[PDB]
């Protein structure tokens, strides 16, 4: 039976699979809040330029 | 057994510095044997860098190839910690193509001072299945108002109580200790925190490396930042230029610079980019600055206790006939070539369904594998064959 | 049929069980020293706990180097990562040569990963959106009919495939992936003549869960996470524009993918598989190479480095007057094994002379064999096995079938090796 | 007539009979006996594609032919087997590293030949009626043999729209993607409208059935595959060369495939030859490189032309026989090219001059035959055309001796040259 | 120019000439290794060190609501 199988196509006993890209999860990069809050710099300080 | 990522490198076997608490060294502890005075020497640099206080100090671990210098410096990252930030880098490393030798050590510079900022959240959230929005928990049952769209998204978890940030049972405190590097390659981009990862950051600004600074030590001031200061480690600290040296001349005088380790095993040599010969390849003024630690080639009982440990690491046992013809390998041509030597023989024995290495598993992998002396012998008998004498 | 190449004859190292290596097996002759040497690093390879370890294959031009080198890949088998690599391209113009060395490490490294891929294919019954959170698609499959709620993003590759309905699509969850592999076949006899292909409906379930082994090196992690490609915000789709090039990955994006491996070692879903670097030509590494290799040969994550040189007393690239035995630095010396290559007797040049012509299908009298490894004795080993191709060219021009001594003296008048060159310069 | 008269337009060949051995005057090809049939030999080599990664060297004085050489096996191979000739200092870019250039010059060697089976309808168009507010439509084709009427679906009728087809035009529609192809106006239909229009030329109906699959030959170059898949739109880098280090894993990536596509019936790998002219101008690094690349199993065969003698390799001290160092040298096989003769000489002119078209006489044979001898055979074959501009100006139409000892008057040689400088050395700048 | 052996002050003299100015005068510290840049030119390096040691102070009357 399983000769026959093969004989009538190979994709009967082994099919062709589609070739994919392993998808990995996103780095999470943990920082402080803080940090996104440099370079603000105060209000009451800055001038108009 | 499950191969992991972190297998046996050269310096596996260094859990730290053999120091007591008065920094006297052990003779063998903590996978480090040998080496007093140079332990000695960084138990009390360690100690400089944990107190914190003193910026931009650097030292020199001087020394033939083969004595640990860099086994020196492992040991101390061990025994500092992964909350202090420890920089190595070798001395090749600063010659980019993204970046001026000059940046390159200022970036490695501030990869090395870390700000520890904690954070308060609000986290109350627990189990709950019901849509509006009433929560039931164990201990709490509550109601909470709402007048915007975000509970769509979170239908199909908790929730921030002062912002409202939705994401996938109190209060609860993070700590972030980042670099003054991430910071600003964080704030040079819209998105520059992804430069930390493909090292796309190309030559951060003065003018944001000031403000940073000049925002750093507000936050210090305030209360709301403290700073680590690290130590940066420059393994080869020969492969630099001229310029790079003058430059960590006076990197080294800021406030927020780190401790600099650096390690060479050359005597007086070229400078490069010069054709000066100075002491260990560093222009004298920078030696100025240094404190040099000296590491004595080791004794016939240090390296075997070395090849002990190193044995004990691999997990390879060896005979005592083994051990004293390794030690005298090693001693005849290098410590590496004989640690080397441990594996090759591990695997001729295991080849032989052995389990304990013989000398003749040792002299087997010493026909095999040659050291430089022999490989160079034979090399200089058939000289003309090899290319360009 | 396949080309054959210069080391085509090499299928392992040749060695029995003891690992003695036999005088002749697996396509190598002699060097039965560096052969069971190599039979050693194969199973230092194989043991698989070891990090950062080089050795260093010594020997003049023409000792079979780089064949012992592929031999030891032959051994290890297509499954374990083997990078091959020259010391002339560290010199790259977008990256600094230090991050080449740590790349080609990164991709001695390998990594099996068992992931689980969601996969949704059918014809599309229907497909409506809701206002954009939703998109509501109808797959039908020979098992049946199932709808289903998908992202915008996924909503929104299918808007890029432009499937409206009775089209079969095959989307990806993990990846976001949308395929228009046609229209269904049920559609094929609407008319005579329409401008699209059919295609036979999914016979599976609309969902399928499927378990595959996916085979990547940290270097392929890096990459991706250093070049993002997936996810489909503005902000990225901008970035895919720029000119693709090489950036030099900064430890800390290596660290965290090491910590992301290790984690998936834990949970049994990757084993890791460290393969070899082989760096033929290292002499070309200058100085600065070098003294990088001191630390990445420390690092506890290294693979197995395996160097080729032949040269005798050459300066070392960019010291400009220091001479080190093999153009590579003492202190780099002090790291590596080295396993030294000896040059060939006559006979066992005639012996691989013979096995290059049974690759290249050649037939070659004794009496021209023994010319030809007496010419090989006179120039080098290379010229012999190259004047077995023109020989064989000839022997047909003639109409013989095999390689006689007149064919072979042609050759040698009609070509020069280096020294007779040499002699007319 | 972009195409004009080049320093080796006269040759067509290698000018070989069938036992390879070389005529003494061929396919615009005087002399050089032993080199052309060793030339032979390696196209023979290179047609049958076998063995992979094959050097030689053609080495010679100046001016003995080896970029002649060179041009006569470009031109025995043909255009379908690729053939990429470069100079060695064209590997010096700002754009990628030397090994990198390298590698694209290797794979620009290696050709892909794709063979696909396409179904395709070929017809002469009699009528197409289209309805439109989903559009219907209704189109006839027909063949000298056959007519049949197609009911359209919406791709299709939109696909006819954009190709504007009426009667009588000649078109061919992919099954599979719906493409149309007008090969032109028919013998039928042909003239067209009573309308504006602009003049006509008409081509035949197609005989046979409409719907004739047939099976069609792409080519295509390693490095086109390596450049179309490395950078999402990198195809217009073949053109302006922008392919700035395609990584080694995309190119490992398309060795696999292509060898997978061999196994299946898609593929078929045509080596080709990579001819580096002036290999001399290659530095130790490039030649290292070289080593390697001639190991792999996708390597054309290289041939490579240099001139030099105990030379300095470029990037060393070390002198070595061709400017290659010695462990390159012992990779590749030597051709050399010996000084001409008298007659060779003689009878180079004459087929320079036949290739120019000029007339001249036995005794400017003789006596330009002389100065090529005493100062270069390049140098009296650019007196040929400087000797006919002259005794066109003359209004002559053979080129006679006095023609030839006028344009030695008029243009120098380096000997010459170089003395006349001599003389006057003081004059000249940075002696 | 402030020159002397090593070690002679020259970097504290300078120093302390920026602590006699005060933050309110724009003190640019720099290094000769500085000016090779991958990005720029050494003269634009130089350049830009001159532009920032040339200090303007805006005054305004700022409004908010
Ligand atoms: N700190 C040190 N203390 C004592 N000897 C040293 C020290 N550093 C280097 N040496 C000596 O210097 C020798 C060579 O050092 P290397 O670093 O291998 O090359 P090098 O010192 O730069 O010498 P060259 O030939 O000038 S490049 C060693 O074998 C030691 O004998
Ligand atoms: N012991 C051997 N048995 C069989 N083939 C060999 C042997 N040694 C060398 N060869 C081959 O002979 C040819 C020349 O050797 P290569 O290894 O390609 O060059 P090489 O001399 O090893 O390179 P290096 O680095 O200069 S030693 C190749 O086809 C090799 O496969
Ligand atoms: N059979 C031949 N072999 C070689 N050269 C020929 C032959 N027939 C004609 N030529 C001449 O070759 C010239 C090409 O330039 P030459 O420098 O003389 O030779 P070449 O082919 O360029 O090789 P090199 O590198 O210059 S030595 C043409 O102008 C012809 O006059
Ligand atoms: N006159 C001084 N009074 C007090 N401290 C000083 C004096 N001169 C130098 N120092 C300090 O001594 C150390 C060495 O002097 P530096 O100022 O760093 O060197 P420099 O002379 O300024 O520059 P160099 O070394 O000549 S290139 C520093 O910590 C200085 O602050």
């Amino acid at each position: 039976v399983r000769l026959q199988r093969i004989c009538n196509h190979p994709g009967l006993v082994e099919p062709r699979h589609p070739g994919s890209s392993y998808v990995a999860g996103p780095l999470e990069y943990p920082s402080a809040s803080l940090i996104l809050k440099a370079l603000e710099r105060d209000f009451w300080k800055e001038a108009d330029l | 057994d499950v191969t992991r990522i972190e297998r046996i490198g050269a310096h596996s076997h260094i859990r730290g510095l053999g120091l007591d608490d008065a920094l006297e060294p052990r003779q063998a502890s903590q996978g480090m044997v040998g080496q007093l005075a140079a332990r000695r020497a960084a138990g009390v640099v360690l100690e400089m860098i944990r107190e914190g206080k003193i910026a931009g100090r650097a030292v020199l671990i001087a020394g033939q190839p083969g004595t640990g210098k860099t086994a020196i410096a492992m040991g101390m990252a061990q025994a500092l910690g992964p909350d202090t930030p420890f920089t190595a880098i070798a001395g090749s490393e600063i010659f980019s193509l993204e970046m001026s030798k000059t940046e390159a050590l200022t970036q490695a510079f501030r990869r090395s001072i870390g700000v520890r900022i904690k954070e308060e959240t609000e986290i109350i959230e627990g189990e709950v299945v019901e849509i509006q929005l009433t929560l039931k928990t164990t201990e709490m049952e509550t109601i909470y108002d709402l007048g915007t769209k975000m509970i769509e998204s979170l239908t199909k978890i908790t929730i921030d109580k002062a912002t409202g940030k939705i994401s996938k049972q109190k209060r609860k405190e993070v700590v972030h200790t980042v670099s003054l590097h991430e910071i600003d390659v964080i704030n040079s981009r819209t998105q520059g925190f992804l430069a930390l990862f493909s090292g796309d950051t190309g030559e951060i600004k003065s003018e944001v490396r000031e403000q940073i600074n000049a925002k750093v030590a507000e936050w210090r001031e305030e209360g709301k930042a403290e700073i680590i200061p690290g130590v940066l480690f420059i393994d080869e600290v020969h492969m630099l230029d001229i310029e790079s040296f003058s430059f960590l001349n006076r990197a080294l005088e800021s406030d927020m610079a780190p401790v600099l380790i650096m390690a060479t095993n050359r005597g007086i040599t070229r400078i490069r980019g010069t054709s000066y010969q100075s002491p260990h390849g560093i222009p004298i003024d920078l030696l100025d600055r240094l404190l040099i630690v000296s590491t004595t080639p080791y004794s016939e009982k240090d390296t075997k206790q070395i090849l002990r440990i190193r044995c004990e690491e691999e997990d390879v046992e060896m005979s005592e006939d083994a051990y004293t013809v390794l030690t005298r390998i090693g001693l005849e041509t290098s410590l590496r070539y004989a640690i080397q030597l441990i594996t090759a023989a591990s695997l001729v024995c295991r080849k032989r369904k052995g389990t304990e290495v013989q000398v003749d598993d040792i002299k087997r992998v010493y026909s095999l594998f040659l050291d430089e002396s022999r490989s160079t012998q034979y090399m200089k008998e058939y000289q003309d064959a090899f290319l360009f004498n | 049929t396949q080309r054959i190449a210069s080391h085509s004859h090499v299928k392992g190292l040749g060695l029995d069980e003891s690992g003695l290596a036999k005088q002749a097996a697996s396509g190598l002759v002699g060097q039965e020293n560096a052969r069971e040497a190599c039979g050693v690093i194969v199973e230092l390879i194989k043991s698989k706990k070891m990090a950062g370890r080089a050795v260093l294959l010594a020997g003049p031009p023409g000792t079979g180097k780089t064949a012992l080198a592929l031999a030891i890949a032959q051994e290890l088998g297509s499954k374990v990562p083997f990078c091959p690599m020259v010391g002339s391209e560290v010199y790259s113009t977008e990256i600094k040569k230090t991050e080449v060395l740590m790349e080609n490490f990164r991709r001695a490294i390998g990594l099996r990963i068992k992931e689980t891929k969601e996969v949704y294919e059918g014809e599309v019954t229907e497909l409506t959106p809701c206002e954009i959170s939703h998109v509501i698609i109808g797959l039908k499959t020979a098992k049946g009919t199932k709808q289903l709620k998908l992202d915008p993003s996924i909503f929104e590759s299918l808007q890029k495939e432009r499937v409206e309905a009775g089209d079969v699509i095959y989307i990806e969850a993990n990846s976001g992936a949308v395929k228009r592999q046609g229209r269904c076949d049920t559609y094929a006899t609407e008319f005579d003549l329409e401008a699209e292909e059919y295609v036979p409906l999914p016979k599976g379930d609309v969902h399928k869960k499927k378990e595959i082994i996916q085979d990547v090196t940290l270097h392929d992690l890096d990459v991706a996470n250093a070049r993002p490609q997936g996810g489909q915000d503005i902000l990225s789709m901008m970035g895919q524009l720029m000119k693709p090039k090489k950036t030099e990955i900064t430890d800390k994006l290596r660290g965290e993918i090491n910590k992301v491996v290790n984690k998936y070692i834990d949970q049994g879903i990757a084993e890791l598989v460290p393969g070899v670097l082989f760096v033929d030509e290292v002499h070309m590494l200058d100085i600065e190479c070098f003294t990088y290799l001191h630390r990445a040969l420390e690092s506890s994550i290294a693979p197995i480095v395996i160097f080729a040189s032949n040269r005798g007393n050459c300066v070392i690239r960019g010291t400009e007057d220091i001479t080190s035995p093999h153009g590579i630095p003492l202190d780099l010396l002090d790291r590596v094994m080295i396993i030294r290559t000896m040059l060939y007797t006559p006979q066992e040049m005639k012996q691989i002379i013979k096995i290059r012509a049974q690759t290249e299908g050649i037939n070659i009298s004794e009496e021209a064999l023994n010319h030809l490894g007496e010419i090989g004795t006179k120039t080098t080993l290379r010229y012999s096995v190259q004047l077995l191709t023109p020989a064989n060219l000839l022997a047909k021009i003639n109409g013989k079938d095999s390689i006689e001594k007149e064919h072979v003296e042609e050759i040698s008048e009609l070509f020069y090796d280096a020294k007779s060159s040499a002699k007319i310069l």
